[PDB]
């Protein structure tokens, strides 16, 4: 009975360490600087093509390739540009929650029910995409999954752990255990030394990717955490729950900076996504649109209204030009 | 004469109504309810034939009420071929939309590879074509002729003048009324016994009072093809048999015959648009 | 049984990190936005030449 | 451009594979197979990782019948991607009314069923879903009630200890879990060794939900 007595009192510490740290709130800072007025970002493109719910979209660094993930078995990858189909990936398991565009851009990877990340090979020699890598291992469902490299591919799963993997040996190098609910969602730090994911006990962990630990863990939603996005500069994150808020956390001051909330806003948040400059967070609703956020004065910004169907992922461009929304009505569409 | 505006109006109305309903489903159905579904494909086409169809009228209200043609040669091969090929466009669109609703309730296994949006596009396609069969010779005979100091645009047989004009509306008679009819309520027909016997319409009170909408639905349909069309088809084969008195009832009687077969231009979108379950949604959001 | 010492030695962990001040996490989160706001696609529409879609 | 132009010669090639496949997966008939642990979802695949799809073709229909028994995660999380799914079959197993859960022994394992079956049949994404619910087991049942009254799974069961009268009332108290009776139907069947009638009850069970949905694409329904 002294270890649970203890960790309330550790808990009880680090509620009380935040509190000191909590100086000011970032609203109060935030206050005398400009708001963003108004952003009407206009459809520029819709990926017409997958037949079923899209769950996954991942834009490629190139900000022109799109990896869009569908129920309909399919990994299509997009040009964004011309709209065109680069690939059309026929999925072994029709049951898929993530994919990835490997930063490289040779490979792709897709997971979903079959608690498996299946690594797609683009630039094949024979021109045709080919599996080249199951990473089995993950006992729950695969529900996000990001390259840090061509060998490297973090995931996160249903049954409350992710994993860190060696592509080439197919094996989890690094496990990532503590949180008690399932892990929705997967956000790597730009500098790809940590990653925070997002779990259905309504919290944020951050990870340490090669000391393969847990260096914080943030807290503040009243449900489930169903997207997970890191800030550009790596020193936050922004959070998107089944309880219809977003919040951005700091890392450095490993407490919650700002609610993102409306009163209109009751259905919860399937993906969230940071523009270039951080300045606006964009968050995926269940009720078919997503709403822009200032995410310095916690202030909707626009709202990108061209889903019929709850939009189920969100994607900025590296280069900040666009973001593209996938919605279960089984069209991306990409804004400006 | 006031029968003349009389009747001049009651075609412009009919014209109004279809082009206006017609129009508007084609509308929905391009930005709202998608051609993706057979039935949405076989919508727009019934309703593209429809529109067609009633846009001949004004043409023909103008024809009456001054006592002439004064379109010209070329539109009038225009408009009796758009006349003859949207009916049986539009005919053959209900016929198709009989036979799409009966696999989907009579052969559901086989309906799934049958009834796929790319069928309906080919099937809508072989309609048009399979309709060129009358439009094309129509076109070609459609010439305008003077008669009386007065242009008269109709259409000009090969020798014997009774054997091809009486095939003309023979062919019209069996393959845009008989055929037709007997496709849509044995089709139909077929469909509601299959319903009766089906587990979500059957077995409870509301369950019935679905199946009570559902078997109104296509009695009205087939109601209101057989009360539009066959007055008139049945006027056309009195007329080619006996000689009419030409009369101030003989002439109405006709114009309204006419009238009623061009009213299932009008109705065929409130039919199978208006009252769909699916647009019923699509159109609470038009706006106007 | 195991499961709540580690609890502990997890939460000591996440105890003892060097915590910021949120005026600081804060001012550094504006600052970043202003430097990075010129080159921000989404907040400023750029000339239409220049956007590839 | 012939660089430009074969992109969207590509592009329009996967995009014809895309419909091909689409035709091939939308004739296809999906079912989601649930129900409790050793509720007989294991023998009704016989009688026809993460998730378990099987296929069966029965009177030139197919079948993909996915059981996910083996994703012990939250359902809530994953259930939504069965929308859209044909039917649910639903496995009970009639001799679970004597027993209890092995790890709570609280809650009865047939009471369990109802939960599940109650959860899934009023669920959301199940709204328009109709359920094949197969009460597994009726033999073992029956051997049961003969020396086991059904008043120890049902309290205010007031029926004779025959495997008519028994196993109707278990019936009726799923088919009574269904809140929206009139948007959703269950096709209860008990399931039975002889061949070509379990499947057999599958396919008209699913020929009417498929006459159901193509009454909703025809715009009829
Ligand atoms: C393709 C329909 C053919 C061919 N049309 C060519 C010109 C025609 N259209 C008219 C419109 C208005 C007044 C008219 O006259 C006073 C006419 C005509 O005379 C005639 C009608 C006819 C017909 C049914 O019309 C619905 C039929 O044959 O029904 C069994
Ligand atoms: C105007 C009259 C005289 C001539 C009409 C020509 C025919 C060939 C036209 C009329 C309506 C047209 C159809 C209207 C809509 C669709 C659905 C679309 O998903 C595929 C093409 C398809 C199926 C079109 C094919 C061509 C079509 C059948
Ligand atoms: C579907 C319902 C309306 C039943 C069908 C009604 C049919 C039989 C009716 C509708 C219009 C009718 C015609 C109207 C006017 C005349 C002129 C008259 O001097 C002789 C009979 C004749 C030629 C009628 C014959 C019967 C007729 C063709």
């Amino acid at each position: 009975d002294q270890l649970r007595q203890e960790a309330e009192q550790l808990k009880n510490q680090i509620r009380d360490a935040r509190k000191a740290c909590a100086d000011a709130t970032l609203s109060q800072i935030t206050n005398n600087i400009d708001p963003v007025g108004r952003i009407q970002m206009r459809t520029r493109r819709t990926l017409r093509g997958h037949l079923a719910k899209i769950y996954a979209m991942h834009w490629g660094t190139d900000s022109r390739l799109l990896v869009s993930a569908s129920q309909d078995g399919k990994l299509i990858i997009w040009d964004s540009y011309t709209t065109n189909k680069v690939h059309a990936i026929p999925l072994r398991s029709s049951w898929v929650m993530t994919c990835a565009y490997a930063p490289s851009g040779n490979y792709v990877a897709c997971g979903g029910l079959d608690n498996i990340c299946s690594i797609y090979n683009l630039k094949t020699r024979e021109g045709n995409v080919r599996v080249s890598r199951e990473l089995a291992g993950h006992t729950g469902y695969l529900s996000c999954c990001r390259f840090l490299d061509d060998n490297q591919i973090v995931t996160s799963s249903g049954d409350t752990t992710c994993a860190l993997w060696d592509i080439e040996t197919g094996q989890q190098t690094t496990t990532f255990t503590g949180h008690t609910g399932d892990v929705m969602s997967l956000s790597l730090a730009p500098d790809t030394r940590l990653f925070v994911s997002g779990a259905c006990d309504a919290s944020a962990k951050l990870w340490d990717v090669r000391e393969g630990m847990c260096r914080q863990t943030f807290t503040g939603h009243e449900s489930d955490i169903n997207a997970i996005c890191f800030f550009p500069n790596g020193n936050a994150f922004a959070t998107g729950s089944d309880d219809a808020t977003c919040r951005l956390f700091d890392l450095r001051a490993d407490q919650e900076l700002m609610t993102y909330s409306h009163d209109n806003i009751i259905c919860g948040i399937t993906s969230v996504s940071f523009s270039k400059s951080g300045r606006l967070l964009l968050a995926g609703y269940d009720d078919f649109n997503c709403n822009v956020w200032d995410a310095l004065k916690a202030d909707r910004a626009g709202v990108l209204a061209g889903h019929d169907n709850r939009v189920s992922c969100l994607g900025v461009t590296d280069d900040g030009m666009a973001v593209a929304t996938g919605s279960w009505d089984s069209f991306l569409k990409i804004w400006n | 004469l006031a029968l003349a505006i009389a009747i001049t109006a009651l075609y412009s109305i009919v014209c109004v109504v279809g082009l206006f309903g017609n129009f508007l489903v084609m509308y929905v159905i391009v930005r709202y309810t998608k051609m993706k579904t057979a039935t949405n494909i076989y919508i727009f086409n019934l309703a593209l034939a429809d529109a067609l169809a009633t846009s001949t009228l004004p043409f023909q209200s103008v024809n009456y009420l001054m006592g002439t043609w004064p379109f010209g040669n070329i539109l009038c091969k225009i408009v009796i071929s758009i006349d003859y090929y949207n009916m049986f466009t539009s005919i053959f669109t209900l016929c198709t939309m009989s036979v799409d609703r009966y696999i989907a309730v009579c052969h559901p296994v086989k309906a799934l590879d049958f009834r796929t949006p790319r069928n309906a596009k080919i099937v809508n396609v072989c309609n048009w074509i399979l309709s060129s069969a009358i439009g094309l010779p129509v076109m070609f005979m459609a010439t305008t002729k003077y008669r009386q100091g007065s242009i008269d645009c109709t259409l000009t047989f090969s020798h014997p003048t009774w054997y091809w004009e009486n095939l003309l509306k023979i062919c019209v008679f069996i393959f845009a009324f008989i055929m037709p009819v007997l496709i849509i309520t044995v089709c139909y027909g077929l469909m509601i016994l299959r319903l009766k016997s089906v587990r979500m319409l059957s077995g409870s009170k509301e369950k019935d009072r679905n199946l009570r909408r559902i078997t109104r639905m296509v009695l009205v349909v087939v109601a209101v093809f057989i009360v539009c069309w066959t007055p008139i088809h049945i006027y056309v084969i009195i007329k080619a048999l006996i000689t009419i008195p030409e009369t101030t009832f003989q002439t109405v009687s006709w114009h309204f015959c006419i009238a009623l077969g061009y009213t299932n231009s009008c109705l065929n979108p409130v039919l199978y648009a208006f009252l769909d379950e699916n647009f019923k949604r699509c159109f609470r959001e038009f706006c106007i | 049984i195991a499961q709540a010492r580690k609890l502990v030695e997890q939460l000591k962990m996440e105890a003892n990190i060097d915590r910021i001040k949120v005026s600081k996490a804060a001012a550094d989160l504006m600052a970043y936005c202003e430097a990075h706001a010129k080159e921000d696609p989404l907040l400023t529409p750029v000339p239409a030449s220049e956007n590839p879609f | 451009s012939a660089e430009d132009k074969a992109a969207v010669e590509r592009s329009k090639m996967i995009d014809r594979n895309l419909r091909e496949d689409g035709e091939k997966a939308a004739r296809e008939v999906k079912l989601l197979l649930l129900g409790a642990g050793e509720s007989g979802k294991s023998t009704i695949v016989k009688q026809m990782t993460g998730i378990v799809e099987t296929h069966f073709t029965f009177k030139d229909l197919h079948f993909k019948m996915f059981d996910v028994g083996g994703q012990r995660s939250e359902r809530k999380k994953w259930i939504h991607c069965f929308e859209g799914v044909t039917a649910i079959i639903f496995c009970v197993a009639l001799s679970d009314y004597d027993l209890v859960l092995a790890e709570d022994e609280e809650m009865n394992r047939m009471h369990e069923s109802m939960k599940l079956f109650d959860s899934i049949c009023n669920n959301k994404w199940f709204t328009d879903t109709s359920i094949i619910l197969f009460l597994n087991k009726k033999d073992l049942f029956e051997e049961k009630i003969k020396k086991s009254p059904l008043t120890i799974c049902y309290p205010e069961y007031a029926g004779s200890n025959t495997y008519e009268e028994a196993a109707a009332y278990i019936q009726c108290q799923f088919e009574d879990l269904n809140k929206r009776k009139d948007t959703k139907e269950i096709y209860t069947h008990f399931t039975c060794a002889t061949d070509t009638k379990n499947v057999q009850f599958v396919f008209d069970a699913v020929t009417d939900v498929i006459i159901k949905n193509n009454l909703k694409d025809c715009g009829l329904f």
